[PDB]
RNA sequence: UUGACCUCGGAUCAGGUAGGAGGACCCGCUGAACUUAAGCAUAUCAAUAAGCGGAGGAAAAGAAACCAACAGGGAUUGCCCUAGUAACGGCGAGUGAAGCGGCAACAGCUCAAAUUUGAAAGCUGGCUUCGGCCCGCGUUGUAAUUUGGAGAGGAUGCUUUGGGCGAGGCUCCUUCUGAGUUCCCUGGAACGGGACGCCACAGAGGGUGAGAGCCCCGUAUAGUUGGAAGCCAAGCCUGUGUAAAGCUCCUUCGACGAGUCGAGUAGUUUGGGAAUGCUGCUCAAAAUGGGAGGUAAAUUUCUUCUAAAGCUAAAUACCGGCCAGAGACCGAUAGCGCACAAGUAGAGUGAUCGAAAGAUGAAAAGCACUUUGAAAAGAGGGUUAAAUAGCACGUGAAAUUGUUGAAAGGGAAGCGCUUGUGACCAGACUUGCGCCCGGCGGAUCAUCCGGUGUUCUCACCGGUGCACUCCGCCGGGCUCAGGCCAG
RNA sequence: GGUUUUGCGCGAGUGUUUGGGUGUAAAACCCGCACGCGUAAGGUGAGAGCUUCGGCGCAUCAUCGACC
RNA sequence: UGAGCCCGGGUCGAACGGCCUCUAGUGCAGAUCUUGGUGGUAGUAGCAAAUACUUCAAUGAGAACUUGAAGGACCGAAGUGGGGAAAGGUUCCAUGUGAACAGCGGUUGGACAUGGGUUAGUCGAUCCUAAGCCAUAGGGAAGUUCCGUUUCAAAGGGGCACU
RNA sequence: AAACUUUCAACAACGGAUCUCUUGGUUCUGGCAUCGAUGAAGAACGCAGCGAAAUGCGAUAAGUAAUGUGAAUUGCAGAAUUCCGUGAAUCAUCGAAUCUUUGAACG
């Protein structure tokens, strides 16, 4: 399958060790920016679309709007404590909402939420 | 080992650096040590060189001479102390090169520049004094 | 590479550039969090230190050893299980371990100053020209319209009552 | 460089002319004007096969490979001769799997490199580190003017528990020529077996030696492996009574007289 | 007659901006052939090379007219597998994705469509005494509010604020910070060897008349002087206007992009005639609308999104720019064409083509002076450790040449086996062992007794041992074994 | 990228190195979820080997077999 | 056995080798091979035509081909003369050298080195237009740019006035 | 016998191999984003006491100001620097300047 020039379209990860530890400063440096804050925002826990992976559930985008106001959690607050936000996805059924209504909970169970100025 | 990433153990770069040092900085490579009893009374070890210093050659040929600086020949890396010299075949009288690193300074030319070196490194040197004792 | 060599023949100097970084890699000022900070450790291994977390998602990969910083109803109604229109908006209510922790529990729960909001000159006047010709009848300032030229509901006219402090 | 040997104008002068049928450099006011050029054969040319980055230079090895090879690595650490056998002068100290306490090398004291220099020389370590420095000599070949000016012998390796021991070991060794360090959770065969030779000479601490099984009940999808003997000795299992008693009888001896 | 508005002009008018270079990576346009299919034309090469336009430190893409058929996912980008699978090709040469999933990184927004109408609230200039004065743009619409998983307006009750200084801090350049030139010998010169030390969060590297941790620059770690620019910031002054903002409720409303979708046709492109995308021409839409899917399930039932306006960091690329650090790379016919006054000298009308060429010595100390020669140079003498290092310069091979020494040769030389002559050489041998007589110098003789070790019965050490025993040396004699050729 | 044989590790499993976590920093050490490839009953002639010397009989061939 | 290994003697001056593994731009008599150097041929082929040279003296280390004088020849105004245009660029002059070049030599040269040399109101350029060419107005082309030269261009001179 | 041709040795030639060296190249990695009408990239002509080239500079011309260091430059000549100083330097840094003819090139 060598039909085409494919030595002047080769690459080489040589810089796989190098770009390690850049992505480990760049997590570094966003931890010093934000230095009691968690580096991620957190992220609701859906489950995966197709019957092959029905049973497995991952992370999603973000917190629908309404597992946000059932958690106690206002809208435009939701962003600058730290949580992600999507407008796009539906719940659909009681079991998305209470999942992520009760991750929604233990979140502000370990939240430490400083005075403003 | 060296540490920091910004130095480099290259070979070729530090000999490109050093035949190609600009006067100001082959005036710090020609340093020469400082004698016994001129160490006892400043705390200082190595001095740069200088035009009216008194030097005693400790290694070569000339072992044991002892005059003044007569010339800093930067360009060839080499001073000029007086009466150590060679003669020509046509009778004239020519110095010959000594490098800094074979003689002791005996005595120094002290201006008030002068004694800021000796005073910026003394300061070093009971400063960690202090700091290794106490 | 012409470029190159013409530097190498020319008695110009090479103008080193200092290693400088868009971002900084250790946190700085007067805070619990930068006074704390150890340069010679990792995120991870400061933030067991602090007892904070770093990571909020899954743990991608294995961890040192103790790191701590990667993380009757008659209606079947799922919420009130997990029940403890209105809510707060501007903040949140709320209700052996390391020191750090400790510090920021208490910079968090510190008494804040109040800084009251008073009103202006004029809205003074105002009000007290509206109790002047009507005393305390609310809704006939509200009906009022040489001393009310807004019109303003009597529910409202009597909070600026409340704040300004005749009823 | 992929161009080097290309960033010429050459062609063939043809088949009926009495010369080799090599491209040569057109022109006419110049030296290199007729001169043979793309080929290997050639002065100024373009080498066969050029060197290209894409050529594998790195091995992938199993984990459960390599974890097998530092477990028998170590294990050839216990065994004296072998560390006589490597080159290390281990006569004056005893007990081989050196164990030093935690306790006289933990702190700022080990830290300072004299008292580094003189627990070496007291637990018996010391005519190896010697050893190393009167070693040092200059490179024969082409590595000198490559970076690799002088090479020595290996000295000791010294192995603490990072949590236990503190981590100011290393700035107390690291001037010592050939003494190495190295914590007991990350073990390097580079270390252990220098060259592909057995037997490294290791001084441990009390806190190493207690977490080295931790470490090794650690290790997922691994177990220390189990031998394909039970005794290693010949001598005692062919000179036992279970053997002998079923032999039969010699047919000869070592030397054989000859008959005709 | 005079004056507005509209359109169109002039000015070396007042103030601005564009062009060219670079182009490694990036965004477009245009666009081959060689090759393979052992020939070749579909195909492949290749939506490549060459040509043209346009940016940045990244560019581009980007917040669904999406994926899907699920218990759902949720802007874009990139890696891993998906997978040589689906799909399309005489179902040849072959071409060739995507969804899910695991990671890296994540951030959302701005308009047009609504009348501020109880007050164009907006902005460009240019005159300033720097605070505010006019000239205008603009109602054919500049501010505020709103941008469809929304919103407006009323009511209602809680909850939120804005500016100006600023100690100090973080980056980055900067001064300063360890220890032998100790004693012998070789050497022109120790940086070599032998002995005695010392420092080390520094035994990386380089220079110094030879291999230097301690002669010198630097090297390690924390501090410590002085300075630059961004950003953060403890605090300290003030604020204000019936000013803005978030939510809630509802007997009130809720505007969403057209020569654009779409149909027909031609060309090109794709794995992709439900045309995969794009472009030209002809015709040319809609409002419980439109787009893409699922479905034999009984009629287009169901699912999921809103196109024709716009912005936006990161993870990604990088043969170029300002630097920095490295290599199981090459070592002057090698490595870039170029280690050198190399894209130079030279060649061509021109586009363009394009070399060869490193090394005295530690230091020029690069032959003073004399002598011969017209001169170039030569010989003495001198410099050096070395003129067997004379700038025709480190070491100095072979081809080829000269001189001296030895030899051979009546139409080839060279080669194999075997003596001989002549020249020149390596070995071998030079005496060792034992025994017996004497003569010297000494008691590590046998035994026994104490400690120690070990292989637990063997040794060592100290004493006893005192001299027909033990060990050395010398002087004789004898035996054995000793080199080459032979009978 | 296929394929044959030899050595090694683990073996119904195997593969750390896409990535993450440490590090004395391009090394070495450790690992989360997925993913690639594979996996989810004998007789007689015999027949190596064992035998208490009566018989037991591996793998596999000829054949008879049993099942998908 | 062999590919090869080791030692002695001379030269030279700064780094090198044994052993076990690892790695590769790893082993040459040929390729009318590449680059560089060197032979025999070989002191050989050869060093033309333009008729032609000779004597004395000077210079010089050295004189057939350098100079002076004197003899003998020639170009014969359609020149072997005297000047320019184009082109070249210091070749012009003086002094000094004789390493290389001038098929032999050289004291000579258009060779090398060091100095010097070109003086304009009237000589040419500079001013004018010729055949022709380029902008400008417009119009094409994806574009680098092409057509277009007076073309449906607001295209430029001059004067007068009791203000 | 010599000469000539051939073989071997020694020394001397021709030539530049081998060995050792390397302020060069080649490849990889890391930090950062910075040309021009305020006239770029490129082309030319000038400038040093004694320079042809390379380099630097532009009639303020192998350079001026300012800052830092602290006593040179060097092939030769000549001044220097009073050396207890606004201060040498073919020094370094660099925030102010000068900046010939062209070239996008613009009477």
């Amino acid at each position: 399958h060598f039909r085409k020039h494919w030595q002047r379209r080769v690459r080489c990860h040589f810089d796989q060790p190098g770009k390690k530890v850049t992505r480990r400063l760049a997590r570094r440096a966003k931890a010093a920016a934000l230095a009691p804050r968690p580096v991620d925002k957190l992220r609701p826990i859906v489950r995966c679309p197709t019957v092959k992976y029905n049973r497995r559930t991952r992370l999603g985008r973000g917190f629908t709007l309404e597992e946000l106001k059932a958690a106690g959690i206002p809208r435009l607050l939701a962003p600058t404590i730290g949580i992600a936000v999507d407008h796009r996805r539906k719940n659909l059924s009681e079991e998305s909402l209470a999942a992520n209504v009760q991750r929604l909970k233990d979140y502000k169970a370990r939240l430490i939420l400083f005075p403003r100025k | 080992m060296k540490v920091r990433p910004t130095v480099s153990s290259s070979r070729r770069k530090a000999r490109k650096a050093h035949f190609s040092a600009p006067s100001s900085v082959r005036r710090v490579i020609m340093s020469a040590p400082l004698s016994k009893e001129l160490r006892e009374k400043y705390n200082v070890r190595s001095i740069p060189i200088r035009k009216g210093d008194e030097v005693q050659i400790v290694r070569g040929a000339h072992k044991d001479k002892e005059g003044k600086v007569t010339s800093v020949y930067r360009l060839k890396y080499v001073i000029h102390v007086e009466r150590v010299t060679r003669e020509k075949a046509t009778g004239q009288t020519v110095p010959i090169g000594i490098h800094p690193s074979n003689v002791v300074i005996t005595k120094l030319h002290l201006d008030k520049d002068r004694e800021n070196i000796l005073a910026r490194i003394k300061a070093g040197r009971e400063q960690v004094a202090k700091a290794k004792g106490k | 590479r012409e470029l190159q060599k013409r530097k190498r023949r020319s008695s110009r100097p090479t103008i080193r550039m200092p290693n400088r970084r868009k971002k900084a890699l250790n946190p700085a000022g007067n805070n619990i969090i930068a006074k704390s900070w150890n340069k010679k450790e990792t995120l991870s291994q400061n933030y067991t230190r602090f007892g904070l977390v770093a990571k909020l998602g899954k743990a991608t990969g294995g961890t040192a050893p103790g790191n701590k910083a990667l993380l009757s109803e008659s209606d079947a109604v799922p919420q009130q299980q997990q029940q403890e229109n209105h809510i707060r908006q501007h903040d949140l209510e709320l209700e052996s371990k390391p020191e750090v922790l400790r510090a920021l529990e208490r910079e968090a729960t510190r008494p804040v100053e109040k800084t009251v909001r008073h009103q202006s000159e004029r809205e003074r006047e105002w009000l007290q020209r509206l109790v002047d010709k009507h005393g305390d009848d609310v809704a006939a300032m509200a009906r009022d319209r040489k001393l009310n030229p807004y019109q303003q509901t009597a529910s409202d006219i009597k909070r600026r009552l409340k704040k300004a402090g005749l009823l | 460089s992929e161009k080097a040997g290309h960033q010429t104008s050459a062609e063939s002068w043809g088949t009926g002319r009495a010369v080799a049928r090599i491209p040569r450099v057109s022109g006419g006011g110049t030296h290199r004007a007729g001169q043979g050029a793309f080929g290997n054969m050639c002065r100024s040319g373009r080498m066969f096969a050029p060197t290209k980055i894409w050529r594998k230079w790195h091995v992938k090895i199993n984990q459960g490979q390599k974890r097998f090879a530092t477990a028998s690595a170590l294990a050839a650490s216990a065994v004296a001769p072998l560390l006589m056998a490597r080159g290390h002068q281990v006569s004056t100290v005893p007990e081989v799997p050196l164990v030093v306490d935690s306790a006289a090398v933990a702190g700022d004291a080990v830290a300072k490199t004299a008292a580094a220099y003189k627990l070496l020389k007291a637990i018996g370590a010391g005519p190896d580190v010697e050893k190393v420095k009167k070693s040092k000599k200059l490179r024969a070949g082409k590595g000198k003017m490559r970076g690799r000016r002088h090479r020595q012998r290996r000295g000791p390796l010294i192995v603490y528990s990072p949590e236990h021991d503190g981590k100011e070991l290393v700035k107390g060794f690291r001037n010592i020529p050939g003494v190495e360090t190295c914590p007991v959770d990350a073990l390097n065969l580079l270390q252990l077996a220098p060259g592909g030779h057995l037997g490294r000479f290791i001084v441990w601490t009390s806190a190493a030696i207690k977490q080295l099984d931790a470490v090794y009940e650690s290790k997922k999808g691994f177990f220390l492996p189990a031998n394909i003997v039970s005794q290693a000795d010949l001598s005692r299992l062919i000179n036992s009574t279970e053997i002998q008693s079923v032999l039969r009888a010699p047919k000869g001896e070592a030397r054989t007289k000859r008959a005709c």
